[PDB]
């Protein structure tokens, strides 16, 4: 369940268009060095990004290892070619190694983007988990747990605002503002309900309303998500 | 999937082949995305390859 193939296919025309070809050479060896340097620089960012990423770590690391391997093959081919730029065979072995390298790069970007989107959607879970703390909290905790929520919510308000402006369909714009508006009110109703349970721990309905209101919080988080991934 | 999968091609395409030209996936403005962080070292690599491949 990864399916990077379909995106990889769409970009393949671009990779192939740019890898089209429109004694020992010294000026060819510096170009070769440049590529090796560019390879190492790209490898350095990909390792950093695969490390910090909270999603697809093992997949992303594999993607960088693939890029490295293709880099070495490209390195070796470009070194052989620079030794004698007259040969078409070593020219072609380099060009093919290059096309393979950039395709491994392209696949890495595709994975990296898939993790960008999972990092983005995590905000929904972070806020939902923040309202679990509000629900499961003395009066001192409630005030505190509601401080954490509002902070996470503001960081969620940024994403959801950018997503609601990006919506083209007017009917979908309303859905986003509705679900995001629904989470806002029920979050406060959660605070009121959690408060009403501290003061009356033995009233079954206080617990029943708190559990209910939290379900209402679920429905908006999911509604915000469904309006985003559509 | 959804809108984020259907636009994945254009985001990658924009970062590696910007000259061949879209929802954002940035969670806060103080943190650039993986694709944004990888865009420039990706472009430099391709420019380096093009120069090499087209040596005369």
């Amino acid at each position: 369940e990864i399916r990077t193939l379909t995106v990889e296919r769409l970009l393949e025309p671009l990779v192939t268009q740019v890898t089209t070809l429109v004694g020992r050479s010294k000026k060819a060896h510096v170009l070769a060095a440049s590529v090796e340097q560019a390879t190492q620089n790209f490898l350095e960012k990909g390792e950093q990004i695969a490390k910090e990423s909270q999603d697809l770590k093992e997949e992303l690391v594999a993607a960088v290892e693939d890029v490295r391997k293709q880099g070495e093959t490209m390195r070796i081919a470009s070194s052989e070619f620079a030794d004698d730029p007259c040969s078409s065979v070593k020219r072609g072995t380099m060009v093919r190694a290059a096309r393979a390298l950039l395709s491994a790069v392209t696949r890495l970007l595709i994975l990296a983007d898939m993790a960008d989107v999972m990092r983005l959607l995590s905000h929904l879970k972070i806020v939902e988990e923040a309202l679990e703390a509000v629900k499961n909290a003395n009066e001192q905790d409630l005030a505190n747990r509601f401080k954490e929520f509002g902070k996470e919510m503001v960081k969620l308000n940024y994403v959801a605002a950018r997503r609601q402006q990006e919506l083209k369909d007017p009917h979908c714009r309303d859905e986003m503002a509705a679900a995001r508006g629904a989470l806002k009110k029920n979050a406060t109703m959660l605070y009121t309900a959690s408060q009403a349970f501290l003061r009356h721990p033995d009233v079954a309905a206080t617990r029943a309303n708190r559990d209910y209101v939290f379900k209402q919080v679920q429905e908006a988080i999911a509604g915000i998500s469904s309006a985003a991934q559509a | 999937d959804g809108q984020y999968a259907m636009t994945r091609a254009q985001r990658v395409r924009a970062a590696m082949f910007p000259e061949t030209l879209i929802p954002s996936t940035q969670f806060d403005a103080a943190h650039p995305t993986n694709v944004q962080r990888l865009a420039e070292p990706s472009q430099m690599l391709k420019h380096a390859v093009v120069n090499l491949i087209n040596y005369q």
